[PDB]
């Protein structure tokens, strides 16, 4: 089988920024070489077919270049509509083989995230259950470090964290995190600590409630 | 309007097998191959294989040799791909398409079919309201825990409001899944007029609508 | 007078070990190749059958002949008398004429094989091969016969010319003009073939081309219908579980060439183009299987027969004509040339045969 190493995994742009994404064949492809956008699990947009002919409706900042085994699609000047995975399958000898992609994340301003802490709902306490949720939303860069104290010291398990990809408009990221205790355990205890931790700031970002109110 | 239309999710026991769908339209169905392809979350596709329908002549991945049976009903236009013994290796997003030709300007896929090979029970989702601890902006949010399989779809007010909305992935615990949703809008807006969460089951048959309201 | 006797024992002892370890090598490489194939129920053919009947005489060769060869060749006398060396002399005749005679018969399988494929597999079986190697070491004993009717020198009858000629006749050149006709077949078929094949992806090749650039139906038909005669031939060159695999690749590429002319008749030309385009997958995929050792190796067989035993027959021939500036050094030289071929002939077929490699590496 032909192996379709793309480099590099994951690639931080400006806009305005000129982009060359690589793909190399393990053997020769010729030029059975095509490319493709993927924002998530959504079908694949076709960029570029046979290397260098360009898609009808394809934006023209998008253009493809290549033969053999080095291939590389280019974005003149990359949008902020362009985050996504990149994907150049070869279609020269079966079987058909696709790239591990190259995840293309946009740059922007810093944005520390607006944290919000939300106790349990009285639903949940009257099926015997305890769910502290945080959300941290709208920050860049999207490495973050979520931590939970229950009355002062760490809480590791029961912890539930989820992320968004990199927004459309504001190129900004998002991410929830969920303590769930017993009802017990839940009113046991009194302060609950969502510590969050982000390049935006040295010391920690930290939302706060106690179960008195 | 050339479009394939593949079947819904599939929720389907170890050891078990399945059928997906693939529906053609407005393209004579018969005259162009079709590939199956699979994707797993945080990966590359692979290729299964292709049929051609006017035929039903078909090449297989040595990979996939005795996992899919590509076979294709002319009369309604359709394409089926047939897993057999599943695994947990076998949940992932199956997309069938028109492959890319020189001759043709544009190629074109499915909407992609998910399989969720598990031994684990159908539940219906409790759905909590989550309102604000008692500030321009204001944040609330909802709560859909104890689910599975997935999806959950969730909206906010029928639909309506979908601006300044952060709805988060699904993330499985022991066979249970929890997803989130918060949702963002100026003081004066709520508690003003009423925010409401809608989230719809269809493994369950569960629609459910908690309107958020102050602590 | 013996010429030995005046080689002093410093070299007597060095010429104990090469001839005691050209011996073992000839019983344990022989035995390596006979349990081989004992050893293995894939190469349970009528092919190795022969093989091993081959390295069935060439130990026999190893312990019979060749460890008392040299009490005779190292000191040059005979000690251990008349009902001995009548026995000893008949299993180096027969024994050296059933190895020979032997490689006929590996090359009567190969030509027939390679000649008449389809009938001749029919008569191929375990039981036609067994008549071979017996009615192959029946001929054998039958040439030692004719000098058993008529102390310390063990030769034999050279008084009887017409046996001498016969001998070297029914046991060498008839075996290699045989060896040289068989050799001469195969080698013109076997690069006939290749040729045949070149031609094959020659044509499936040169039409794809006419189709990518064609302006109408009739053009992609005759090409099309061109590509298919091609491919159900390659189908043919080179039982049931391997070659399966082989075939299917084949009836991928037909069907390809299939749905793509029925495009071409219902008169859809742009979608024959694409479902043609698919064909180059095909093709590019089986590129790397299409780009002839079996033929190759019985030219080193041919070779290291030729170098082994031509002389030792040549000298066998102008000496009872012709000391004509002779010793007899070299008369015991080409002896052992001939039985080094009981060595030679294992040691090839696991450089050549690559199930005696998978073997031996083990
Ligand atoms: C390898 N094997 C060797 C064996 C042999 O020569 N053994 C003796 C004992 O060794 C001698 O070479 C000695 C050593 C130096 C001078 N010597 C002689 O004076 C006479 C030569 C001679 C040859 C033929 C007829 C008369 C005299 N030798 C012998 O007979 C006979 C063979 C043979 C004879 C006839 C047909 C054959 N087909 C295959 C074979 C064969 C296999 C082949």
């Amino acid at each position: 089988d032909i192996v379709l190493t793309q480099s590099p995994a994951t690639l931080s742009v400006t806009p305005g920024d000129r982009v060359s994404l690589s793909c190399r064949a393990s053997q020769s492809v010729s030029n059975y070489l095509h490319w493709y956008q993927q924002k998530s699990h959504e079908s694949p947009r076709l960029l570029i077919k046979y290397a260098s002919q360009s898609i009808s409706g394809i934006p023209s900042r998008f253009s493809g270049s290549g033969s053999g085994t080095d291939f590389t699609l280019s974005i003149n000047s990359v949008e902020t509509e362009d985050f996504g995975m990149y994907f150049c399958q070869q279609s020269n000898s079966w079987p058909l083989t696709f790239g591990a992609g190259t995840k293309l994340e946009l740059r922007r301003a810093d944005a520390a995230p607006t944290v919000s802490i939300f106790p349990p709902s009285s639903e949940q306490l009257t099926s015997g259950g305890a769910s502290v949720v945080c959300f941290l939303n709208n920050f860049y860069p999207k490495d973050i470090n979520v931590k939970w104290k229950i009355d002062g010291s760490e809480r590791q398990n029961g912890v539930l964290n989820s992320w968004t990809d990199q927004d459309s408009k504001d190129s900004t990221y998002s991410m929830s995190s969920t303590l769930t205790l017993t009802k017990d355990e839940y009113e046991r205890h009194n302060s609950y600590t969502c510590e969050a931790t982000h390049k935006t700031s040295t010391s920690p970002i930290v939302k706060s409630f106690n179960r008195n109110e | 309007q050339i479009q394939l239309q593949q079947s819904g999710p599939e929720l389907v026991k170890p050891g078990a097998s399945v059928k997906i769908s693939c529906k053609a339209s407005g393209y004579t169905f018969t005259d162009f191959y079709i590939n199956w392809m699979k994707q797993r979350p945080g990966q590359g596709l692979e290729w299964i294989g292709w049929i051609f329908p006017g035929s039903g002549n078909t090449h297989y991945n040595e990979k996939f040799k005795g996992k899919a049976t590509l076979i294709v009903d002319t009369s309604s236009s359709t394409a089926f791909m047939q897993l057999n013994s599943l695994t947990s290796e076998d949940s992932a997003v199956y997309f069938c398409t028109r492959p890319v030709s020189y001759y043709y300007d544009f190629d074109y896929w499915g909407q992609g079919t998910t399989l969720t090979v598990s031994s684990a029970k159908t539940t219906a989702p409790s759905v909590y309201p989550l309102a604000p601890v008692c500030g321009s902006s204001v944040t609330l949010g909802c709560l859909v825990k104890g689910y599975f399989p997935e999806p959950v779809t969730l909206t906010w007010n029928s639909g309506s409001l979908s601006s300044g909305v952060h709805t988060f992935p699904a993330v499985l615990q022991s066979d249970l899944y929890t997803l989130s949703s918060s949702v963002t809008v100026t003081s004066s807006t709520w508690p003003s007029q009423s925010i409401t969460c809608n989230v719809a089951h269809p493994a369950s048959s569960t629609k459910v609508d908690k309107k958020i309201e102050p602590r | 007078y013996i010429y030995q006797d005046s080689i002093s024992l410093p070299w007597k002892v060095l010429l104990v070990m090469l001839l005691a370890l050209i011996t073992l090598a000839t019983t344990l490489s022989n035995a390596f190749v006979i349990a081989t194939v004992y050893r293995t129920r894939k190469l349970h053919t009528p092919a190795n059958y022969l093989i091993a009947s081959l390295a069935v005489t060439d130990l026999l060769v190893s312990i019979l002949v060749m460890p008392i060869s040299t009490m005779y060749t190292v000191t040059g006398r005979w000690t251990l008398g008349q009902v001995v060396c009548d026995f000893w002399l008949s299993s180096d005749i027969t024994c050296c004429t059933a190895s020979i005679w032997h490689l006929c018969v590996i090359a009567l399988d190969r030509y027939w094989a390679i000649t008449d494929a389809v009938e001749y597999s029919a008569k191929r079986t375990p039981k036609r091969a067994a008549v071979m190697i017996a009615l192959v070491w029946v001929f054998s004993i039958s040439i030692s016969l004719p000098p058993f009717f008529w102390v310390s020198e063990c030769v034999v009858n050279t008084d009887h010319i017409l046996y001498t000629v016969y001998s070297t006749v029914g046991a060498f050149y008839f075996p290699t003009l045989l060896l040289i006709a068989l050799y001469g077949r195969i080698y013109v078929e076997a690069r006939s073939r290749i040729a045949d094949l070149e031609d094959n992806w020659e044509t499936l090749n040169d039409n794809l081309k006419v189709i990518e650039k064609a302006d109408n139906a009739a053009q992609v038909k005759d090409a099309l219908t061109k590509m298919r005669a091609a491919a159900l031939d390659a189908q043919k060159a080179t039982d049931s579980p391997e070659m399966k695999d082989f075939r299917h690749g084949f009836d991928i590429l037909v069907g390809q060439i299939d749905d793509a002319l029925k495009l071409a008749n219902e008169g859809k030309v742009k979608e024959a183009q694409a479902a043609a385009e698919q064909l180059k997958t095909t093709r590019n995929a089986y590129i790397q299987k299409y780009l002839r050792k079996a033929t190759k190796t019985l030219g080193i067989i041919l070779g290291a027969f030729i170098v082994c035993w031509l002389p030792f027959f040549i000298i066998s021939l102008v000496m009872p004509i012709c000391a004509c500036w002779f010793h007899l050094a070299i008369f015991d030289f080409f002896t052992w040339l001939g039985y080094l071929n009981s060595l030679i002939n294992p040691i090839i077929y696991t450089m050549s045969n690559e199930d005696f490699k998978q073997a031996f590496h083990k």
